[PDB]
């Protein structure tokens, strides 16, 4: 802590994160209704039952919190835990076919193996709680009532809910930048270790992810930055389908077959974009990034575009912090700086020394 | 109550620091005045006028793309961004090349419309020899937002040359807004506009750039917040000289700065009417010729167009609007008096408020008085029409 800045800094500015949050659901106004009204037709409690040990339980719907490609997470209560959680519902695209979620509920409560108690008390890692399917009606398959246009499965995942991810924070701060006095700074410099610490602990575990992206990275309540989607998670240097990737958050060399090796340089890539996005908003290379003012259009590497990495237009940082993105964000796979190993550089030890030295 | 003394003494009645010429130039003129070469003191006055006049101000605009660099330009020169001759968006950066904007009735007054560095492969020094950073009066610096990286390189590259810039962020109108939307309960407009501007003065600080002047403005409410005080500071830095030209082509935002425009006329005034020689004959008791009526109208045609109470201005406002002030009827024809009469007229209620601005026995010629009434004519119709505007 660290975290507690962060915490602190949330708290601070929670009503502007709150008016943004509800500005993001206006657009898929007519989703967020659809899903919410399959959900909950018409009680303010559904009844739901474990698809693992946990047995049945009964979620209220507190508000929805953010809205996906293929989902929407709501704030839901467990009364009779005292808990609340994030509650992410799929529609079904095919995006979402039966056969996926399958697949996904195994990856995903398999992912501690690759123990549930430990790999929570640790947090790194935002690991879901439990799986649930609405009582009486088959688990995956499509949940009735069914809203037109909206096909919702019958398939609830259940977690921790974040204070905000990291999207939704470069969205507020796009909005409105609240940063305006030095301490106030610290929060860049805050993230940009935490971001390669996250990194580092997957690389310490030899294991590669791939989505290390701003929407699934977290701050807690507590304000510790945890990194969600376990199911991606594979060991280090196993091939899989290049399309797992998101495509502005694929290194050149990952646009080149349908089928990839999966290496710590992918996550040593995606940590310098979220550390560019941290001090710029936008990503680097003109890739387009969506909801954020200043983004170019280039939709991906693949396309030719300006490959310099330009640090112009972002907020004024730390030549160390350059550094750092600059060779997170070299273009030679084989030269790419991992995590682990700049932990170890004269650059991270000063920001870290002057995140200790400000917090003191 | 000797003359040279009344002549260099009208400056003192004016706010230190807001004459139109030096203390050097008036003592000159003061002393070629005690001589009694009358065409040498007339040379001396004329001089300076010339000096003056011919005065040529560049202000440079930098700073990113859409941060407000064209809609500056506009309003300064009191342009609409979609009227003839406006500055648009996005024609620098696509050049990368500067682009100058010449004040529509000053044309002496130019704007430069600078591409931002993040719109060339200049490092900071490169980009300033580039773009002739020494050949401006003044170096503006646009923002809006949030500070850039390229906003303080830039900064920094100019602290280091030990010269100096002017930096502007724009847009605070939609801080304002944002903040009072985002976050109502903790909501107040003073605290905000002082929390953004210690902002600016605080990362000055710790680049270790001594703090530059800094203003926060709307280019869509120039009558708010730092446009004014922005106004003051670019005449106050100026070498005395250059004030006048730059001072007229201001646009007339608020009464301060009309009325700051009108004392500085009254000063143009009085030198003009020392340049044409004193006479020993009251102006009450006076008549112009044909060439004194057409110095006089073409007068009337320059202050009008100065305070934006032109036909031009007044068509982009017509018969209602001219009604609504004085200027338009002073020269349309009637049985009911000639020009002469009217203008004799005026002399009268001049004089009579202010007597003959001189020792006894002395007047400037009739058409000086008849100026300073027009004078004062006009820069109330130019508040007039402000506050229908406002
Ligand atoms: N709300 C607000 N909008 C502004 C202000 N200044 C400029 N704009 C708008 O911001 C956009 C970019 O301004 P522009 O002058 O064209 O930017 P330039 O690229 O630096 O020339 C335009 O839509 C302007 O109308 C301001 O002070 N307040
Ligand atoms: N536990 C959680 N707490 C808060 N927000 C979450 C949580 N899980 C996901 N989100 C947010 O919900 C949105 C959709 O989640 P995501 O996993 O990205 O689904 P999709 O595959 O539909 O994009 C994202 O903005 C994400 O940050
Ligand atoms: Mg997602």
């Amino acid at each position: 802590a660290g975290d507690s800045f962060m915490r602190d800094l949330l708290k601070r500015e929670e009503e502007l994160i709150g008016y943004c949050r509800e500005e993001a659901l206006k657009e898929p106004a007519a989703m967020v209704e659809a899903v919410t009204a399959t959900v909950w037709p018409q009680n303010a409690e559904t009844t739901v039952d474990s698809l693992l040990s946990q047995g049945e339980r009964k979620l209220k719907l507190v508000e929805p919190l953010r809205v996906g490609d293929r989902s929407v997470v709501f704030l839901v209560r467990d009364v009779e835990r005292l808990e609340d959680f994030a509650l992410k519902v799929f529609t079904m695209g095919a995006e979402n076919s039966r056969s996926e979620l399958e697949r996904l509920h195994e990856a995903t409560f398999a992912a501690a193996r690759l123990s549930p108690e430990e790999a929570r008390d640790r947090r790194r890692l935002l690991l879901p709680s439990d799986a649930v399917a609405v009582q009486s009606q088959p688990p995956f398959a499509q949940l009735s009532p069914g809203q037109s246009d909206y096909a919702v499965a019958n398939y609830l995942l259940l977690m921790p809910a974040a204070s905000v991810d990291l999207e939704l924070l470069f969205r507020t701060l796009d909005f409105l930048y609240v940063l305006r006095s030095t301490e106030d700074f610290l929060a860049l410099h805050i993230l940009t270790a935490q971001l390669i610490r996250l990194a580092a602990n997957l690389q310490s575990k030899g294991l590669v992810h791939g989505h290390f992206t701003p929407d699934n990275l977290f701050i807690m309540p507590d304000g510790r930055l945890m990194l969600g989607d376990v199911s991606v998670l594979r060991k280090v240097g196993t091939r899989g389908p290049a399309s797992s990737v998101p495509v502005t958050y694929a290194p050149r060399e990952f646009l080149n077959a349908s089928t990839a090796t999966f290496t710590h340089a992918l996550d040593a890539w995606q940590l310098g974009l979220s550390i560019y996005r941290v001090w710029c908003l936008f990503l680097p290379f003109g890739l387009v990034t969506p909801g954020i003012k200043g983004s170019w259009k280039r939709p991906s590497l693949r396309v030719p575009g300006t490959d310099s990495l330009a640090f112009g237009s972002c907020t004024p940082l730390p030549d160390f912090v350059q550094t750092l993105i600059g060779r997170f964000l070299n273009f030679d796979r084989r030269r790419r700086l991992l995590p682990l190993e700049a932990m170890e550089t004269p650059e991270f030890l000063q920001l870290q020394n002057e995140i200790s030295s400000s917090l003191s | 109550n000797d003359l040279p003394s009344s002549f260099t003494g009208y400056f003192k009645k004016f706010n230190t620091g807001r004459k139109i010429i030096s203390q050097e130039i008036l003592n000159l003129i003061e002393l070629r005045m005690r001589k009694g070469n009358i065409q040498l003191t007339n040379s001396a006055i004329s001089d300076a006028l010339k000096e003056i006049d011919s005065s040529v101000l560049n202000v440079a605009v930098t700073g990113e793309t859409g941060s407000g660099k064209s809609s500056f330009i506009n309003t300064l020169r009191g342009i609409g961004n979609e009227e003839e001759g406006a500055a648009k968006t996005g024609v620098v950066e696509v050049t990368m090349e500067r682009h100058p904007y010449k004040h529509p009735n000053i044309p002496n007054v130019v704007f430069w419309d600078l591409p931002g560095i993040g719109s060339t492969n200049f490092p900071p020094n490169t980009y300033l020899e580039k773009m002739k950073f020494y050949e401006y009066d003044f170096f503006i610096i646009i923002s809006a937002t949030r500070f850039k990286k390229n906003d303080i390189d830039i900064a920094k590259a100019i602290s280091m040359m030990k010269k100096e810039f002017y930096f502007v962020r724009t847009k605070v109108d939609s801080d304002i807004t944002n903040e009072a939307d985002g976050k109502p309960q903790t909501f107040d407009k003073e605290k905000v506009l002082q929390d953004i501007r210690l902002n600016c003065v605080n990362t000055f600080r710790e680049n270790g750039i001594a703090e530059p002047p800094i203003f926060l403005l709307s280019n869509k409410n120039v009558c708010h917040y730092d446009f004014p005080v922005l106004m003051d500071k670019l005449i106050s830095d100026l070498p005395i000289y250059k004030r006048h030209n730059f001072m007229v082509s201001l646009p007339n935002i608020t009464d301060s700065v009309i009325e700051k425009k009108r004392q500085f006329l009254k000063q143009r005034i009085w030198l003009e009417g020392f340049a044409a020689d004193l006479v020993n004959i009251i102006p009450s008791l006076t008549f112009l010729l044909d060439s004194d009526l057409e110095t006089l109208k073409k007068s009337m045609k320059f202050y009008r167009t100065v305070f934006g109470v032109d036909e031009t201005s007044l068509q982009r406002l017509v018969d209602q609007v001219e009604a609504m002030i004085k200027s338009p009827a002073v020269f349309k024809p009637t049985d009911e008096e000639t020009i002469q009469e009217r203008l004799s007229r005026y002399i009268q209620e001049f004089c009579l408020a202010n007597g003959y601005l001189l020792p006894k026995n002395s007047f400037l010629k009739e058409i000086f008085y008849l100026k300073y009434y027009f004078l004062d004519m006009v820069t109330e119709d130019a508040k007039t029409l402000l506050k229908e505007i406002c």
